[PDB]
RNA sequence: GCUAAACCUAGCCCCAAACCCACUCCACCUUACUACCAGACAACCUUAGCCAAACCAUUUACCCAAAUAAAGUAUAGGCGAUAG
């Protein structure tokens, strides 16, 4: 029980597709390109995460002030609750002071 | 009418038959079979068209296609790639063995040129008249759509009108004279019904 | 007579009854209104005979002789009804210019959603109708929040629907790489 | 060898149940020792033209050869025949072929058993044939 | 406590496929011999008399 | 394979449509 | 007619006339013993006994003296695999009595003699099964399960 | 314990509820004093059944017919078939004026008609 | 060897992008889903509190329309907690 009786299908991986063979390219766009572009500008994803890093509380705060006016009513309500909970947890709970 | 589950699995039996319901009850949910998306225009295999089996138990054999299932891209050849099953089995009688055809995918069969009984690939083109036809890649020749019996089975060439069938002289006679009167107005003229009373205004809201 | 509710006695008990095709919409456009009006009851009396036979088939627990006969009549009835309505709709546009026979309007209900209100016919005008005035055709500002909630609910359904399709296409190329090529 | 995959190419779909059903869980040791008289084509009769879109032809062949049959039950115990001593068999084999089908071939169809045929070899074990079961109200009749 | 066995399959007929179907069963062999052959009585004696 | 064309800083001034409500107000003033 | 808007009537207004009707009735065999003149129909819910009286007289030229109608409830007890109730549609039953003393008896629409085909019928698939079953015989008990295919 | 997901019909409720709810049949009269119902003859829809004696058309159509393409009727098509021929004859003669459009068949208003087009005051 | 045990999809999550839906006929604010009669009834008004301050009583963060930086700075505050 809890363990399969048959081997899973083989995992064929193409190590030389377009995405893998060209991974890491242009990561030196600034140093080798007269600093016209920045390697963090190559990053794709949420507009509140491009070229930025932080903990969960900072990510929620940054997300709320950038795309908060575009979030759905239920999603925005959940984000506000998460910020309220994280504020109390980090600033009032823990082992170190 | 038609009541199909969202992930209904098409099979050899037609939908709605007694065996189909038992094979596919409304509550069962099986893994959907992956089907290569082929447009209806790009499909080039029809019923009654001889095709050659490329891969299977009997490869390189040519047989007539009796049925095609577009949902699973299936082609059935009569008497080819057939297994055996006992039909009409009862408690006392073992049964009678009959050859049952197995469906073949469109990639496992290849159309044969009418001039040369060899498998070949075809591409759609247009003739001078504009009628769309299928033309073989090698030694391009016209491959007409084979004649197949209609689903209902009625043959126009051997049809005798019944007592409740309108004749062709009466079903095609043109009696409509376009005018600016409705059916209700026109019928009261023929029936002769007279109504001097005038309809009163009614508020609509 | 009541004999018109049943088929010919010689046809009673037979397994199959030969019947022709159903009238098509183009074949019915060559007939006049008087001819279509007469043809309407020819098909109607035939339809009552088929409904009577079908019910007795279930009563006797036997299959209907020619079930396809009922489908042909139903198609004939719908096609004939389509032709008559189309002629009146075309004539209504020529004389009045209205694309709908029944009056109506676009009004917001009490729930804030746009609906097509079909007008009814009343003897008295609308400002004197006690029952009509109790109905509310305006939404108060407290409904605007629920309108957004319903809009966002539709967005999630559409977002899931669009995302699922792209998942199917990407997975379907794994087993059939020739599709991409 | 239970090679039912190839047996379908040698016998028809009607002949197959008669051959394999009774030997499903039994072992058969059959061999062809010697042939006494060459086979002769006794009767050839074809089907009516286009009965169902296909035309069938049947050829009757008479064979009289010695054969050896050894049948063992599911547990390997001897059940019928002797594996050592062959005996003559006189049987009329009827063949068939679907003439309309281009890929058809002549396959064994059935065996003609004449009414004057001698009784077959008796089996090794004994058998019992029970009489009719009688309910209490029913009375037996001799 | 409302769960019940999935005993719902019912008997059906295997003699004939569904009606009004273009596809029909393809038969490779006929059921029986078109004309029965009756070998002459005493043909076993003729086996010895090869001539 | 061949790598995609390098990302370059698109030359020329960027003038957004002033009639677009998604245009930030700081890209339509004299300072911009 | 059903599913249509009836024009409103006021005093002195024109006669209401319907040229094409969508009412379809079906004659049914009563489940209980009925008087000879009584005829039973199934009519749509929107149909009245006044409309049915003119429906039979106007279309089938059947003189009718009395029409009595009742609404039959369709059972909602059936449940599918999802424990959701399945509703049998409600229908209206109409009892029509003939006018001039005529008697109506529901005919036998499936006579046994007419069902039996006098002409010979030979289905290819059925003929295959019938012949083989007659040819094949049960195993001889004295043979004790030994196959009869072998002639030895 | 009441079923709120079943259709509410006249068979449910007390006596006052059951008698007030109907089945969809149109009313053909009104109730007067003393619970006496007065049926209005003009409110009862009268069936206009034509004479079917010697009628050629039959419920079914023989299969030996050409497969004509379907051409839906349009207002532009109907105008050309019906009104256009009359206008052309009058246009060539030279007696044409917008004041006489009522003579060609045009109806400026639907009032005073037995069968008004919009809103229609006749059944199907 | 019974009961069982195993499985790979259904679909979903987070982003990007782009501003979404609702008249086929009939019915639906009266007891919704009910063909068909004198109404006059009309909408708008600070959130609070939990919680933190180891009680609590002033007070205690809650996107308001540019990421970053100025800056947790100037300020505010039982000049406490904290806010900014
Ligand atoms: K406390
Ligand atoms: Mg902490
Ligand atoms: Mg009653
Ligand atoms: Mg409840
Ligand atoms: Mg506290
Ligand atoms: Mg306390």
């Amino acid at each position: 029980i809890g363990i399969r009786l048959t081997l899973p299908p083989p995992k064929v991986v193409d190590r030389w597709n377009e995405k893998r063979a060209m991974f890491g390219v242009y990561d030196n766009i600034g140093i080798l390109g007269n600093f016209e572009k920045h390697p963090k500008e190559l990053i794709r994803g949420p507009i509140w995460l491009r070229g930025w890093k932080g903990n969960e509380l900072q990510r929620c705060i940054r997300k709320r002030k950038m795309v908060g006016s575009r979030m759905f009513a239920d999603d925005l309500h959940n984000l506000n609750k998460r910020i309220r909970y994280l504020y109390k947890h980090f600033n009032r709970h823990g082992k170190f002071r | 009418k038609v009541t199909l589950p969202p992930h209904y699995r098409y099979g050899m039996s037609p939908p709605g038959s007694v065996a189909d319901k038992r094979k596919n009850p409304p509550w069962i949910r099986r893994r959907p079979v992956v089907v290569e998306p082929i447009s209806d225009e790009d499909w080039y295999l029809f019923c009654g068209d001889t095709v050659e089996i490329l891969e299977g138990k009997d490869a390189g054999k040519q047989g007539k296609v009796v049925q095609v299932i577009r949902q699973r891209n299936w082609v059935v050849v009569g008497g080819l790639n057939t297994h055996y099953r006992y039909i009409g089995k009862t408690m006392d009688y073992r049964g009678t063995m009959i050859p049952s055809e197995a469906p073949l995918l469109h990639r496992q069969v290849k159309l044969v040129d009418p001039m040369d009984r060899k498998p070949t690939e075809i591409e759609w083109r247009f003739t001078e008249a504009g009628e769309r036809v299928r033309v073989s890649t090698r030694s391009g020749r016209i491959i007409p759509k084979p004649e197949f019996p209609r689903a209902d089975g009625i043959v126009p060439e051997t049809w005798i009108d019944g007592p409740k069938d309108t004749s062709v002289e009466d079903a095609l006679e043109r009696t409509y004279v376009p005018c600016l009167k409705t059916l209700q107005e026109e019928v009261m003229e023929a029936m002769g019904i007279k109504e001097t009373r005038k309809y009163k205004k009614v508020y609509w809201y | 007579g009541l004999e018109e509710f049943f088929d010919d006695p010689k046809n009673w008990g037979q397994e199959k009854v030969k019947s022709g095709a159903a009238w098509t919409c183009q074949q019915l456009r060559n007939k006049s209104n008087e001819d279509l009006h007469k043809l309407w009851y020819v098909l109607l009396k035939e339809r009552n005979m088929l409904l009577t036979l079908e019910q007795e088939a279930k009563r006797q627990r036997l299959p209907m002789p020619s079930p396809e006969r009922l489908d042909k009549v139903v198609d004939s009835m719908d096609a004939l009804d389509k032709v008559v309505q189309e002629r009146e709709d075309a004539l209504r546009l020529l004389q009045t210019g209205q694309e709908r026979a029944r009056p109506g309007a676009w009004r917001r209900d009490i729930f804030g959603r746009i609906i097509w209100h079909k007008f009814k016919q009343w003897v008295i005008p609308w400002h004197l109708n006690k029952r009509y005035n109790r109905k509310r055709f305006f939404a108060l500002p407290y409904v605007d929040h629920f309108l957004r909630l319903e809009r966002e609910k539709r967005a999630r359904i559409k977002a899931r629907k669009e995302n699922l399709e792209r998942k199917k296409a990407k997975i379907l190329l794994k087993k059939f790489p020739h599709l991409a090529e | 060898n239970s090679d039912h995959d190839r047996l379908h190419t040698l016998v028809t779909e009607h002949c197959f149940p008669d051959m394999t059903w009774d030997i499903k869980y039994k072992t058969v040791r059959w061999s062809f020792v010697e042939s006494l008289e060459p086979s002769h084509v006794v009767q050839v009769r074809c089907s009516s033209m286009m009965n169902q879109g296909n035309v069938y032809g049947q050829i009757t062949v008479r064979m009289h050869t010695r054969q050896t049959l050894a049948i063992y039950d599911r547990f390997g115990r001897l059940m019928y025949g002797q594996e050592d001593v062959p005996k003559d068999v006189l049987e009329y084999v009827v063949f068939e072929k679907q003439l309309t089908n281009p890929y058809g071939s002549w396959r064994m169809h059935t065996k003609i058993v004449p009414p004057w045929a001698p009784p077959k070899q008796p089996i090794l074990k004994t058998v019992m044939i029970p009489g009719p079961q009688l309910k209490p109200e029913e009375e037996y009749e001799e | 406590t409302e769960k019940e066995f999935m005993q719902h399959a019912r008997k059906a007929g295997l003699v004939i496929p569904p009606e009004k179907s273009d596809r029909s069963i393809h038969l490779a062999c006929t059921a029986g011999i078109f004309d029965a052959y009756v070998p002459p009585e005493g043909d076993a004696r003729i086996s010895s008399l090869s001539k | 394979y061949r790598a995609r064309p390098p990302p370059r800083r698109r030359p020329g001034p960027r003038w957004p449509d002033p009639e677009d409500l998604l245009t930030p107000r700081w890209q339509l003033g004299p300072r911009y | 007619a059903r599913n249509v808007v009836y024009p409103l009537y006021r005093l002195g207004g024109p006669q209401l006339r319907v040229f094409r009707t969508n009412f379809f009735i079906q004659l049914v065999r009563p489940g209980v013993a009925q008087p000879e003149d009584t005829v039973q129909f199934r009519i749509p819910m929107e149909m009245t006994r006044v409309d049915l009286r003119n429906y039979l007289e106007g279309i089938y030229n059947v003189p009718v003296a009395a029409v009595r109608t009742r609404v039959q409830h369709g059972s909602n007890k059936r449940r599918d695999h999802r424990n959701v109730r399945i509703k049998k549609p409600d229908y209206k039953v109409a009892y029509v009595q003939l006018a001039h003393g005529q008697t109506f008896t529901f005919p036998d629409l499936f006579p046994e003699k007419d069902e039996s085909p006098e002409g010979s019928a030979a289905d290819d698939l059925y003929s295959m099964l019938e012949e083989e079953r007659q040819q094949r015989q049960s195993s001889d008990p004295r043979r004790g399960g030994v196959p009869s295919w072998f002639g030895l | 314990g009441a079923d709120r997901m079943s259709k509410w019909t006249s068979k449910r409720g007390p006596r006052s509820f059951r008698g007030r709810k109907g089945r969809g049949a149109k009313g053909i009269g009104f109730l007067t004093s003393g619970w006496r119902f007065v049926q209005i003859k003009e409110m009862v829809p009268e069936f206009v059944v034509p004479d079917l004696t010697g009628f050629k058309l039959k419920p079914y159509v023989s299969y030996l017919a050409p497969e004509s393409e379907e051409t839906p009727l349009t207002a532009a098509q109907l105008f050309s078939e019906a009104v256009a021929p009359a206008i052309e004859k009058d246009f060539k003669d030279g007696t044409f004026d917008p004041d006489n459009l009522e003579k060609y068949g045009f109806e400026p208003t639907q009032e005073g008609k037995l069968f008004q087009l919009y809103p229609r005051n006749f059944l199907r």
